[PDB]
């Protein structure tokens, strides 16, 4: 043929399809092991989602949600993302004593359900109304975007302690119980409007720790809406959402590390 | 073009002197007019040479520049700038990578360039030499009247006046000479001073006295002569054209690397395309099917491995420089381990090309010297008081000297003022006797007569240093018949005896041994004459015979060659054990090429021609069966009416070849002859008459010390000590080389395959991708190249030398059994390697194998800074990225790992390790220095950056180890059935 | 700890650089020895 006689390209076949049958079958026990040597509710390393991300609903073409208020389909894409997120907070999706529980509707401290083990069924978690979320179809006219903190497992999100100054300088600081979010730009051609849990700017510590979705599954994590009622239109607005805390830190690089980037521009 | 070059030449010596001046239009007399000189000039143009057209070397650096990998490399770099372009129109895209890339990737090709070009490097200044053969000046008679002339503004015609000391300056017809020698060196490649006279000798114009050759000189006395062919007209230039012009040709190492280039990227465009429509067919858009294109090249592509070979080439041309046999194309350092043919020069190549007293004829017995440069061999007789008699007059009866200042280098070494005779006798006195000088200072000469052309002799009367005697002592020398003539008594052990028919017969038998061993043989006699009848004071008469000249007594006969260097004999065994063909192809006579190649194991004992076995069986050669014949000396004469075909048939048929008498041409076209029938021949030479032959060759070895100018210009390789042993060495390096090439290759390649298989599997498995462009580039350029190197310091696995030369039809540098190990063995092992650290780096992070499938659309999607991993946890972008980028890290000191262990199993084709064991250093170098810039590359800060090489964990390291460990294992294995089984079955699939 | 386990999302790049460069150092180091064992 090519290379060899029929007899030759058998004994070719029958070797490599037994060597990487051996090869597969090696290959797969070592895949076995690595997991044999992890837990089923807690990840080996956690260091790489350390500082939790800040990430929004409203989906940025580039960390930007520029659209006309006097269009119906020029906002109709970032309502769909909108409406994917809350419609996950439904109470028809919070039923029963199981596994939701009624929690504190102001902000409270951590709540422990013993440790990341089975030794209990699922851990249940604190209900969230997405009614807490006032005034947000959605903002056809100056958005209402909605903040989220990353989950992270056994992660207890830590405020700061009003000891020295801060940016917005003692306001309701719920000091022992609040994570803030404050939106910034000078540049302050806005109207910043924040809604959320107990009518706070901030996370309600009642849901926390995380315990990861083979211990918490249909666990709720708190959201917190956010309104740009600005009175300015038609150009690109550099808003940058900011969350502070013991535990809460930043990069350059990654600009998702617990703050947000939004470009919105009503350009109607 | 140069058929008509190949050819003898025809002249014009058989012409009268007279017939010859209107042939072109001159004067015996008065030369040629200032008018009509310069009329010709104007004609025929300069007696000049031109050199002939050369390629510059700016088309000769880029046409490396598209040779297979570096054609894929470009393809691969634009396609880079093609990929940003299209992102800084679309997107605008703040990143350097498709343009960074773009730029590494045609730098990668540009210094790829000037490697190759390193190695293909041709050193050629033929027509320079012949050049400097064209004297400046030359004197012409014009108008009756001599004047020195720019040698250029020579023309046919002329009347030229030479003497002792100048170069012949254009070829001439002897009209007029007084006691003219000339040095045809050039044309014979033997410097024995040749008569020159105006009559016509001999039909072959190269061998008539009538004749004088540009590129040869006058040694003695004084010619006139009509110039008959001017510039590249002459013979000699001719041979300059000849030489300059034949076309170089590629080597067989070029050959072999061509052909894995094609192999190699025949698999690079089928993977390339395959998977690029592959993709598209997965709705995969343009923007992303030609990125992963690039990355299909990268990995395709070995980036470092020409680089390598032209290193491991260098390094072994390193090691014979310190062998005193210097290299001057890089790629002749491995024709040599492949040639099958060697065609040798004899004189000042194979012998020393020195007169020297071979054997001694005294006390009726035969007596060998030792004829070895450096004294090798052993005493014959120093106590018989014979050769004291004969030493006397060997020395006595010589008029050779020392050139002054000499006591510094050795007897055999030194320049000596005389004949080759005359300085062999020298020579071999002042070695077995002391300073010769002190026997001619002991013993005044008071009389003498030179060798004359009728006496046939030379005779000397000396005063003996004898105190009890001091009286005259006659002694002489010459044709030992006429000595004999001349003779009464012999000196037997001491004490004189009539000259019996007996010992005048054994005489004869001594006498017909040593011309049969091709040694000249001169005899020795002396007379002490009669006190009484010659007083203290009586005169000699030189010119009239004043003294006795016969009934003298006859002493001893001396026989002398040019002999073979030491090692030589010894060399060309070795040659032929290691299966070699050799071939004497030599200006020089019959009789003394013949018995040369009889003294170096040219032609072996028993070995017959057509022309022995017919004398010994005393029958015409025409009834002598030709095919019983496994010899033969072919003389220059018959070769010339001999065709191509029939010349094959001389070469198919015979495996101890002379070809003696021949001509440059001639030397060209038996090495063509060898070429021919498919073999890789070698040239071993030294003089001018070598230069085409030289350049035809494969492999072109000139003797160093010995050697002319031409000849080394001419050559590959140079012989810096005329040590012919290296031949031996050489062509044991230039197998060694082929072997380790074949090793460094295959584990080059063998890397190849987990930097495929990662982008394979990122189309086909939607996963993330393990493993990045920038990271193959790292390995292929960083951390392979040291390792890839180290292995041409391999020892042999066996006696190479041993084996036949090489088949370069059948086997190959590169083949299949090479490829189905590097890429579907133990490549394989090292892909497998590779994901199982991805695997476990993911999986430690969040991320098990099993979510992995089909998620690279939500992980590279930048605005997703949210993705959910197996345990419910959300990463942002950057996050994952980093994660991404230490899978790409610790695949890639996965492969390293895996490099540890081919590198050692690359080691041997055959033995174990635990047989060739650890003793290669730089190897041993390799795998520190490796993995030292490994860990350099990931632990140094801003490296994450600029390569996006991200710190290990320590456990990390150790992910591929037990892959390392089952490849080491595995070839081990099966590498003992190879040796258990010599069958074929593992040996005929896998046995690079 | 409990609410105090910060421990568990940090590891120290540090020190691991620190060592890693340590390593890769004196394997240099120890390469050289090797080859200039005759040059
Ligand atoms: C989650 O809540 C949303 C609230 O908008 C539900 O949307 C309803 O969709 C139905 C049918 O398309 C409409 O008739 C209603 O007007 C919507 N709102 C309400 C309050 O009922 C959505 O269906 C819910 N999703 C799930 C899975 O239950
Ligand atoms: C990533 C995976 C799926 C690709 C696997 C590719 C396999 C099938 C390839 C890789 C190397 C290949 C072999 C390389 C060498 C030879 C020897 C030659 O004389 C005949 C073909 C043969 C035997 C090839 C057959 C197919 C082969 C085994
Ligand atoms: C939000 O909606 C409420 C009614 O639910 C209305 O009274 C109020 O004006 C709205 N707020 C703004 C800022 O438009
Ligand atoms: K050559
Ligand atoms: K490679
Ligand atoms: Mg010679
Ligand atoms: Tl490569």
């Amino acid at each position: 043929f090519l290379g060899r006689t029929g007899s030759s390209w058998f004994k070719i076949f029958l070797f490599y399809l037994i060597f990487y049958g051996c090869l597969a079958g090696i290959f797969i026990g070592t895949i076995q092991v690595l997991l044999l040597t992890l837990s089923d509710f807690e990840p080996k390393y956690q260091d790489r989602v350390a500082p939790p991300g800040l990430s929004h609903a409203p989906y940025a073409i580039k960390t930007e949600i520029s659209f006309s208020i006097s269009n119906p389909k020029s906002y109709e894409s970032f309502v769909k993302s909108m409406h994917k997120l809350m419609d996950l907070y439904n109470e028809s999706s919070q039923a029963g004593n199981s596994p939701f529980e009624d929690c504190s509707d102001t902000p409270a401290d951590y709540i422990k359900r013993g440790d990341l083990d089975d030794s209990q069924g699922q851990k249940k978690a604190c209900r969230f109304s997405r009614m807490w979320l006032k005034n947000c179809g959605y903002a056809e006219g100056k958005p209402c975007v909605v903040a989220k903190l990353n989950r992270i497992i056994g992660f207890y999100p830590k405020p700061l302690k009003n000891t020295t100054d801060l940016p917005e300088e003692l306001q309701a600081n719920y000091n022992q119980y609040v994570l803030p979010l404050r939106c910034a730009a000078r540049e302050k051609i806005g109207s910043i409007e924040y809604f959320g849990l107990g009518g706070y700017a901030g996370f309600p510590l009642q849901y926390y720790p995380y315990y990861g979705k083979r211990l918490q599954k249909k666990y709720l994590q708190p959201l917190l809406a956010i309104q740009f009622t600005n009175l300015t239109q038609n150009m690109e607005l550099r808003i940058e959402c900011k969350v502070y805390g013991e535990n809460i830190d930043y990069s350059e690089k990654d600009r998702f590390r617990g703050r947000f980037e939004v470009k919105i521009e009503v350009k109607s | 073009l140069d058929e008509l070059k190949k050819e003898v030449s025809m002249d014009d010596h058989k012409l009268s002197l007279d017939e010859l001046h209107n042939k072109y239009g001159t004067d015996l007399t008065r030369g040629l007019t200032n008018a009509r000189a310069k009329e010709i000039l104007a004609r025929d143009g300069p007696n000049s040479l031109t050199p002939p057209p050369t390629t510059p070397e700016w088309i000769k650096f880029c046409r490396q520049l598209f040779g297979g990998f570096s054609i894929l490399l470009w393809i691969g770099a634009i396609l880079c700038f093609l990929a940003y372009g299209i992102q800084a129109a679309t997107e605008d895209e703040p990143a350097n990578d498709n343009l960074y890339l773009g730029v590494v990737l045609s730098t990668v090709v540009i210094v790829t360039g000037c490697f190759s070009y390193y190695q293909e490097a041709k050193s050629s200044r033929i027509m320079d030499s012949f050049k400097n053969m064209v004297p400046q000046q030359a004197l012409v008679i014009r108008d009756g009247e001599k004047s020195t002339i720019n040698a250029e503004f020579v023309v046919a015609g002329d009347l030229v006046e030479v003497k002792g000391g100048d170069r012949i300056p254009a070829d001439l017809r002897i009209i007029s000479a007084h006691g003219c020698k000339v040095d045809n060196s050039s044309l014979t490649g033997e410097s024995e001073p040749q008569t020159r006279s105006p009559e016509f000798s001999s039909e072959n114009p190269l061998e008539t006295r009538n004749i004088a050759f540009f590129s040869t000189n006058c040694v003695e006395g004084t010619a006139r002569g009509v110039v008959v062919y001017t510039g590249d007209r002459t013979v000699m230039g001719r041979i300059a054209t000849l030489a300059s012009g034949l076309e170089v040709g590629r080597t067989p190492i070029a050959i072999e690397i061509e052909h894995f280039i094609h192999i190699i990227t025949g698999v690079a465009v089928f993977l390339g395309v395959s998977f690029f429509i592959l993709s598209l067919i997965l709705g995969y858009s343009w923007l992303e099917a030609v990125i992963f294109l690039i990355g299909i090249i990268v990995a395709n592509v070995p980036e470092g491995l020409l680089a390598t070979v032209t290193v491991c080439l260098t390094l072994t041309a390193k090691r014979m420089a310190r062998k005193n046999c210097l290299v001057k194309n890089l790629e002749a350092v491995e024709t040599l381990g492949s040639t099958s043919t060697i065609c040798s020069d004899k004189t000042g190549t194979l012998t020393q090309n020195r007169m020297t007293v071979a054997h001694m004829w005294f006390d009726n017995q035969i007596h060998e010297a030792d004829t070895t440069e450096n004294q090798s061999g052993a005493a014959f007789d120093k106590t018989s008081a014979t050769w004291s008699a004969l030493s006397r007059i060997a020395a006595l009866c010589n008029r050779a000297v020392f050139q002054a200042g000499q006591d510094n280098v050795p007897i055999l070494k030194r320049s000596v003022a005389g004949d080759a005779s005359e300085s062999a006798l020298l020579k071999c006195i002042e070695l077995c006797c002391g300073s010769v000088q002190g026997m001619r200072d002991r013993n005044p000469k008071i009389v003498e007569i030179p060798f004359n052309s009728t006496n046939k002799y030379q005779l000397s009367i000396h005063e003996n240093e004898k105190s009890s005697e001091s009286r005259y002592l006659l002694v002489m020398k010459g044709a030992p018949e006429r000595i004999l003539d001349r003779c009464s008594t012999i000196l037997l052990n001491g004490a004189e005896e009539p000259l019996k028919e007996d010992m005048k017969e054994a005489f004869q038998n001594a006498y017909l041994e040593l011309g049969g061993l091709g040694e000249r043989v001169l005899g020795f006699c002396h007379f002490a004459l009669p006190e009484d009848k010659y007083n203290e004071g009586y005169p000699f008469d030189a010119d009239e015979p004043n003294f006795p000249t016969t009934d003298l007594c006859f002493v001893g006969l001396m026989a002398m060659i040019d002999p073979p260097r030491a090692a030589v004999p010894d060399a060309v065994g070795k040659c032929r054990s290691a299966g070699i063909k050799v071939i004497m192809v030599t200006g020089d006579h019959p009789i003394t090429a013949k018995a040369i190649a009889k003294g170096v194991g040219i032609i072996s004992e028993g070995n017959e021609t057509i022309e022995d076995i017919a004398a010994r069986l005393n029958i015409p050669i025409g009834q002598v069966n030709p095919r019983d014949a496994k010899a033969c000396v072919v003389h220059g004469s018959d070769l010339k009416d001999l065709s191509t075909e029939v010349l094959d048939d001389i070469l198919h048929y015979h495996t101890e070849i002379v070809f003696a008498r021949t001509s440059p041409q001639q030397k060209l076209i038996i090495v063509e002859g060898c070429q021919r029938q498919g073999a890789i021949v070698a040239v071993t030479g030294d003089g001018v008459n070598d230069s085409p032959a030289l350049k035809k060759a494969d492999i072109g070895v000139a003797m160093g010390i010995s050697g002319s100018d031409v000849s080394k210009q001419a050559a590959d390789m140079i012989l810096l000590d005329d040590n012919f042993a290296s031949i031996v060495t050489g062509v044991e390096e230039g197998r060694l080389i082929f072997d380790n090439l074949k090793k460094s290759i295959a584990y080059t390649l063998t890397s190849n395959i987990p930097e495929i298989t990662p982008f394979l599997v990122f189309i086909i498995g939607n996963v993330p991708l393990p493993l990045g462009t920038v990271t193959i580039l790292c390995i292929d350029l960083g951390t392979d190249m040291v390792p890839a190197i180290s292995l041409a310091y391999e020892q042999a696995e066996s006696d190479i030398m041993k084996r036949q030369p090489r088949n370069p039809k059948t086997d190959k540098l590169v083949n299949e059994r090479l490829i189905s190990m590097a890429y579907g063995q133990i490549g394989m092992i090292q892909a497998l390697g590779g994901f199982f650290s991805y695997f476990v780096i993911l999986a430690e992070n969040g991320f098990l194998p099993m979510d992995l499938i089909g998620k690279r659309v939500r992980w590279d999607d930048r605005w997703i800074s949210d993705v959910e991993d197996s345990f419910g946890q959300q990463w942002t972008y950057e996050q994952r990225k980093i994660v991404e980028f230490t899978c790409h890290t610790s695949f890639f000191i996965s492969i390293v790992v895996v490099q540890w262990a081919d590198l050692i199993i690359c080691k041997t084709r055959r033995n174990s390790i635990f047989q060739q064991g650890m003793k290669n250093k730089i190897l041993i170098f390799g795998l520190f220095e490796e993995t030292a810039l490994a860990a350099f590359l990931s632990y140094c800060p801003g490296t994450d950056v600029a390569l996006r090489m991200y710190p290990l964990k320590p456990s990390w390291w150790f992910c591929a180890f037990p892959y390392s460990l089952i490849i080491f294992l595995y070839d081990e294995m099966r590498r003992f059935i190879i040796r258990r089984s010599p069958g074929g079955w593992v040996e005929q699939e896998t046995y690079y | 700890e409990g609410p105090d386990n910060d421990e568990r999302f940090t590891y120290d790049y540090y020190r691991l650089r620190v060592v890693g460069l340590i390593v890769a150092a004196v394997l240099c180091v120890i390469g050289i020895i090797i080859l200039l064992a005759g040059k």
